[PDB]
């Protein structure tokens, strides 16, 4: 329902990481209907995108920035639970994946 | 019912600790108070018998990125029995929840969800925070005066993939920012 | 760098990446006015643009191609350097030259060459 | 006549011959439908071109 | 408050400073100040039309009109002395009507010209008229008007939107030194010109066109082409020269619209030079834009970057290691120097060096190529010595400041070279190293000056380090100064003037030439930007290899060429003759498949099989932190460390030729300039 | 007599310091009293003396062919600095 109020501490802010990620966990079924994903993806690989997305997340230790960034997963996630967005949009951002870099980005162009 | 009476008796009545500036003029009466005394002074500035302001007109931000405090957030408001109009503003930052006011005034909640939208700040308490005017899955608020006039992403159909897709902004022609501000001002 | 508003912001890692200056414009060449100063800008350094092949238009891929100097401005240099480092930009700042105010005097048009001499 | 650009169109346009040594150029006959009021100074020995119009007037005796 | 623009007020001593009240507000001014600067100091912006900081005062426009208690009329702020608690008053009605009443007098006989004058959005008079003029014009008579005369190429003349300021002559006669313009007639008449037509020949002539406050003086070859609004604006250094002075580069799109002067008070002080401001045209006229490589028939066909890094990794591999010369230009920085020295050190050679003073000159110590006193140090000069140089042709605004501490301080100019023009009086002494002999020994008229003067300045041109002599006029030199005490704890005299904006930074870096004959007994020459060097020294069997950004007589001679971004396209440091480090912002893009040259140079060294730790361009700089550390701490102030007592006794034998002339057409003197169309104009009209 | 044969394994010896600081002195003195011994003895090596201010001591030297090796004179004496360019002419090359 309403917006939690703030945090106040990194215990707290662990607690909510946990609850969201596990909202998102229940929440993978519902798109493997929603969205014809039985015959595309793993019911696992989902989960490890959202671990891997957390876990590059993980560097923060600001609860009030947790907190945001909390809610913007989870408005995310509903944007996602509904039809909303387009099919090949999850598909576009929720899949897991020689000489040297600077010559090959010499040969391209000159703005790095 | 007029800005010179208004003024006084909310010097006199209001709690102190509530309002931190106080402006009289005739483009408006103004309160400024703490982002943990809006819902009170709202509160009260709804029930009092010499000032019934029962109509919130609208809630709007403003950007100053130079401040600490960011965004300005100015609730105007409307007294139909006295005939007065009063503005109460708070200040918060990108990352602080202030109190919604959706229980005093019940239109607050497409306001508050397009403040969140436009420019990021969040609502403690709103039944349903989410972006009403920008486009689904979009990123960014708009409204801040860091984020660029024409945005990030471009939407163009493709015939190959057979559906409406988002790609990185192209102009054709840029937008041509002209300088006509005067030395002598 | 403690970039995580940018982070909670919305811009894209890709732009979050870029190199800014920040600086005070100074004063034009061709107007004695001193209005347009004392305020302090993000440089980008946007200059990746090209000319549309049907018009000759200037054609960008740059979203940051005028921001900096259309809306983002600030008051002071630490309100800017407050800015790139909670956007998690890497920049650099450059003290803007000042003019120095020396003794002029109407008097020294009009001054004694000294008694002629037959070096 | 496409062919001939308005430069030498108003390359053909003969010198307005003026007796004083300036003339008020406004571009047209009414003075509201044509250019800002342009004062030329007719003191050289080339005609003097009005920097709207681009019409020439010279000085007529001296 | 603060004071208007910035400006920092300098206080002498604590004692000599009285008190106004500009406001109401109590200002603390040196005694001197005006009623105008008094102003300016408690944030209040007096208008203002013929007054210039840099011109001498004179009261003409009668526009900076303010009121003061004890006087009957309305005083001139811009030429009124402040006195003890003297109360201005700015914003009072006297202040006010006098402010309508002179902008009605000054739009009585003005042009309505507006929009097609070249001042339309960046005018004073429009401006001021919007602020500080009333609404409606009573005036209904004819106006007057003017011929407009023949200025030359660079400064196009409408006469008729003159106001009367009298800012360019005073310029003229101040600063440029070339007494060619002034006020003619008298009454509503008088007007400015030459009288005879001559053309403006000044090299400092451009900057009538910033000082004029109305669309009188506007650029010709800028003449509506586009409007300030349109117009981006970049603080960029220059590279023309080695003073490397602040300019402001204007864009509309992906090409340079305009160069206009930046204000800094210790390199160019708001002028720049003809040859700084006219250069933009040279950017986007024969420029190199795509890898080319000569073919069996001796033609160049564009070719792929990966293809032309190829064909030179696979000759430069074929060359023993001595054989290789890698020569770097007088636009090059600092960062692509490194490059180019680690990538030929790496290769085995030792022969890098820059085009004009790397003869084998010793860097060793930094005060012997530096310009030791500041170029605002030289304002405190009695007297100057030019050994050899000629810095009206070289670094034309250090002749700018010393034309101005020679017509304020009263100082005495003995110059030592080849015949020249000099806009200031100078006493030639001679014209070659006898001269020099005579003035060590003693005896010569000029060194009872020399030796009475209480700071004097000897100003040595780097036109002197490519003789087989140098040594000794080195050694001459110093004995000179050391005699005569012109290098003390409290002042240092002693300085030499680099001519080529690189020139600073290849020395710092140890970018000096090993071997004489290095360029003769070359098999692979690698001329990065290098147009400036006799290409008929190179053998005909050598493989050069040019990388530059516009053709010049080096392409004709090139094997393999690698196209490079301009000045205005990339970032780069670049070095003062005072040792003050500026690095330069982009402007607009770099045109065709072009690169910057650290990363050309950084390609190539891949390909040829040659790793180098960096990769990205701060890479680059932590590596010029360890040879070059003052390379990295842009905008400091450093002093040199020691003296000339380090340097050990060299007893050669001074040669007996007359010094020669380094600089013999101004306006062509880099690619960009030889390139560019108004430059050619400008020689075929100007010089004489 | 190593003094002597500097140019002959070195091909440039760069010194860099700072000018204002009580770190750097003792570097200050060793340029002082021995940089126009060993210029004089070594006419052709380029012994590079740069400065600025945020600058430690150092000791560079390029060799053969890039190679470079740098010792930090941060807490040597001048006998102890001498001593370590002894170390670098010597065992360099
Ligand atoms: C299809 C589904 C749609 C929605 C999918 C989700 C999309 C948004 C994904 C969320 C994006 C975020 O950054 S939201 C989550 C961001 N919050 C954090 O990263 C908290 C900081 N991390 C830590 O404290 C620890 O490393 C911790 C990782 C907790 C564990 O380690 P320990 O306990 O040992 O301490
Ligand atoms: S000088 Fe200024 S006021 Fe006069 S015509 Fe030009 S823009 Fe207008
Ligand atoms: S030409 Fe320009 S600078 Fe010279 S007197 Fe006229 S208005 Fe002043
Ligand atoms: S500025 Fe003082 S009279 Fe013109
Ligand atoms: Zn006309």
């Amino acid at each position: 329902i309403g917006v939690p109020p703030n945090s106040a501490n990194l215990t707290e802010a662990r607690r909510r990481v946990f609850d969201f990620f596990r909202a998102a966990c229940r929440s993978i079924p519902t798109i493997m209907d929603i969205y014809n994903l039985q015959d595309v993806v793993a019911p696992s690989q989902l989960r490890y995108a959202i671990s891997a997305q957390i876990r590059n997340n993980a560097h923060i230790t600001d609860p009030k920035v947790i907190d945001l960034l909390i809610f913007k997963g989870m408005e995310e996630l509903t944007d996602i639970v509904d039809h909303a967005k387009q099919r090949h949009h999850i598909i576009g951002q929720y899949v897991v994946g020689g000489k040297t870099d600077f010559l090959k980005n010499f040969y391209t162009s000159n703005y790095f | 019912m007029d800005n010179q009476f208004i003024f006084k008796y909310s010097w006199e009545t209001l709690p102190k600790k509530w309002v931190k500036k106080m402006e009289r003029s005739e483009h408006g009466n103004r309160f400024d108070t703490n982002t943990d005394y809006l819902f009170q002074l709202l509160c009260f500035l709804k029930l009092h018998t010499y000032t019934r302001v029962q109509v919130l007109i609208d809630i709007c931000g403003v950007d100053y990125p130079s401040r600490k405090r960011r965004f300005e957030v100015v609730y105007n408001l409307l007294s139909t029995r006295y005939n007065s109009r009063i503005r109460v503003q708070t200040s918060a930052d990108e990352v602080t929840r202030i109190s919604s006011v959706v229980s005093l005034f019940p239109s607050a909640g497409w306001w508050e969800r397009e403040v969140w939208d436009m420019f990021g700040v969040s609502f403690i308490n709103h039944p349903d925070l989410r972006r009403i005017l920008t486009d689904y899955g979009f990123e960014g608020h708009p409204l801040r005066k860091d984020f660029p006039l024409s945005g990030y992403v471009q939407v163009r159909y493709d015939d190959p993939e057979k559906r409406v897709v988002s790609e990185p902004i192209e102009m054709t022609q840029e937008f041509r920012y002209f300088d006509f501000a005067s030395p002598w001002e | 760098k403690r970039g995580e508003i940018g982070k909670v912001s919305g811009i894209p890692e890709e732009h979050l990446s870029r190199k800014v200056i920040i600086y005070s414009p100074a004063r034009t060449a061709t107007q004695s006015g001193s209005g347009k100063l004392g305020k302090w800008k993000i440089n980008f350094v946007s200059t990746l643009k090209w000319e549309n092949p049907l018009m000759g238009w200037t054609s960008t891929g740059d979203p940051y191609a005028n921001v900096g100097d259309s809306a983002l401005a600030f008051d002071s240099e630490e309100a800017a350097k407050s800015f790139a480092e909670r956007h998690g930009w890497d920049y650099k700042v450059k003290k803007p030259n000042t003019p120095l105010l020396k003794v002029k005097s109407y008097s020294d048009n009009f001054k004694w060459k000294g008694n002629p001499q037959p070096e | 006549r496409s062919k001939k650009s308005p430069m030498e169109l108003i390359s053909e346009v003969p010198p307005i011959k003026v007796d004083g040594r300036i003339v008020a150029c406004e571009g047209d006959t009414n003075p509201a439908l044509g250019h800002p009021i342009e004062f030329i100074c007719l003191d050289l020995n080339e005609p003097a071109i009005c920097k709207y119009c681009g019409l020439r007037y010279v000085q007529d005796h001296h | 408050r603060n004071p208007v623009g910035g400006a920092r007020v300098h206080f002498s001593n604590p004692e000599d400073a009285i008190e106004v009240f500009v406001d109401g507000y109590a200002v603390k001014v040196p005694k001197g100040f005006t009623v105008l600067q008094a102003c300016e100091v408690a944030g209040v912006d007096i208008p203002r039309f013929c007054y210039h900081s840099r011109l001498s005062i004179a009261g003409n426009c009668r526009m900076c009109l303010v009121e003061v208690e004890k006087s009957p009329k309305p005083v001139a702020s811009c030429a009124m002395p402040a006195l003890p608690g003297m109360k201005i008053k700015t914003d009072t009605p006297i202040a006010k009507k006098a402010r309508e009443g002179v902008m009605e007098f000054l739009l009585m006989n003005h042009p309505l010209d507006c929009p097609i004058c070249d001042q339309g959005g960046e005018c004073d008079l429009q401006d001021q008229s919007m602020a500080f003029g009333s609404d409606r014009g009573r005036f209904t008579e004819m106006k007057r008007s003017v011929v407009d005369k023949n200025l030359g190429p660079l400064v196009k003349t409408v006469m008729t939107r003159c106001i009367q300021c009298t800012r360019c002559v005073r310029f003229a006669s101040e600063v440029a030194g070339v007494q060619d313009l002034g006020i003619l007639g008298r009454g509503s008449g008088e007007e400015i010109g030459t009288y005879v037509e001559k053309l403006m020949t000044s090299e400092l002539s451009g900057n009538v066109i910033d000082i004029c406050p109305v669309g009188a003086l506007t650029s010709k070859p800028f003449a509506f082409k586009a409007r300030n609004w349109e117009l981006k604006a970049t603080e960029t250094i220059d590279v023309s020269d080695a003073v490397g002075s602040n300019i402001r580069v204007d864009s509309r799109g992906p090409e340079v619209m305009r160069i206009i002067p930046r204000l800094n008070e210790d390199i160019n002080e708001e002028w720049i030079s003809d040859k700084t401001r006219f250069c933009y045209d040279g950017l986007k006229r024969q420029r190199l834009s795509d890898p080319m490589i000569r073919d069996s028939d001796g033609r160049f066909k564009a070719v792929s970057w990966r293809d032309a890094l190829a064909v030179v990794g696979d000759i430069i591999h074929q060359v023993k290691p001595d054989e290789i010369v890698g020569v770097a230009g007088q636009l090059s920085d600092a960062e692509s120097m490194m490059v180019l020295k680690d990538f030929v050190n790496r290769m085995g050679s030792d022969n890098v060096w820059c085009e004009g003073t790397a003869a084998g000159v010793d860097a060793d110590l930094r005060y012997s190529y530096l310009m030791n006193t500041s170029i605002s140090g030289l304002e405190n000069a009695d007297l100057f010595l030019l050994i050899g140089t000629q810095p009206r042709v070289e670094a034309a605004m250090v002749n700018a400041r010393i034309c101005k501490t020679v017509r304020a301080s009263n100082a005495k100019v003995g110059y030592v070279g080849p015949p020249a023009e000099f806009n200031y009086d100078c006493k030639h002494l001679g014209t070659g190293p006898d001269t020099l002999k005579e003035i060590a020994e003693g005896r010569h008229p000029f060194c009872t000056a020399l030796k009475n003067a209480k700071n004097p300045a000897i100003i040595v041109g780097a036109g002197l380090f490519n003789r087989t002599d140098k040594n000794a006029i080195l050694s001459s030199v110093e004995s000179i100064a050391q005699a005569n005490n012109v290098v003390r704890p409290d002042w240092n005299g002693l300085n030499f003037l680099l001519q080529y904006a690189a020139q600073a930074a290849a020395l710092d870096l140890g970018l000096i030439q090993q071997s004489a004959k290095a360029l003769e007994s070359a098999k692979f020459v690698y001329l990065m930007g290098a147009d400036d060097v006799n290409v008929d020294k190179i053998p005909k069997d050598a493989f050069v290899v040019y990388q530059g950004h516009h053709g010049d007589k080096a392409v004709y001679r090139a094997n393999v060429i690698l196209p490079a971004s301009a000045f205005t396209e990339k970032e780069g440091t670049y070095e003062n003759t005072e040792g003050f480090t500026q690095q330069t912002v982009p402007a607009v893009p770099t045109v065709g498949d072009a690169r910057d040259d650290w990363k050309i140079v950084r390609a190539l060294s891949e390909v040829s099989g040659v790793k180098l730790p960096y990769n990205s361009i701060e890479g680059v700089r932590s590596r010029i932190k360890s040879v070059a550390p003052n390379l990295v701490h842009t905008d400091e102030r450093e002093p040199a460390a020691f003296g000339p007592s380090l340097k050990p006794e060299c007893k050669e034998a001074m040669s007996t030729t007359p010094f020669q002339t380094v600089v013999e057409n101004f306006y062509m003197t880099n690619s960009i300039t030889r390139a560019s169309k108004i430059m050619a104009q400008c020689s075929a009209v100007l010089l004489k | 007599a190593w003094r002597g044969s500097i140019s002959k394994s070195m091909k440039e010896l760069r010194i860099l310091l700072c000018q204002s600081s009580p770190a750097s002195a003792p570097t200050r003195t060793f340029v002082e009293k021995n940089y126009k011994d060993l210029k004089s003895l070594n006419p052709k090596l380029p012994i590079l003396i740069r400065e600025c201010s945020g600058v430690q001591p150092q000791m560079w030297a390029r060799y053969d062919m890039g190679v470079e090796r740098c010792v930090n004179l941060d807490g040597l004496t001048e006998p102890q600095i001498l001593k370590a360019l002894e170390n670098l002419v010597k065992s360099g090359a």
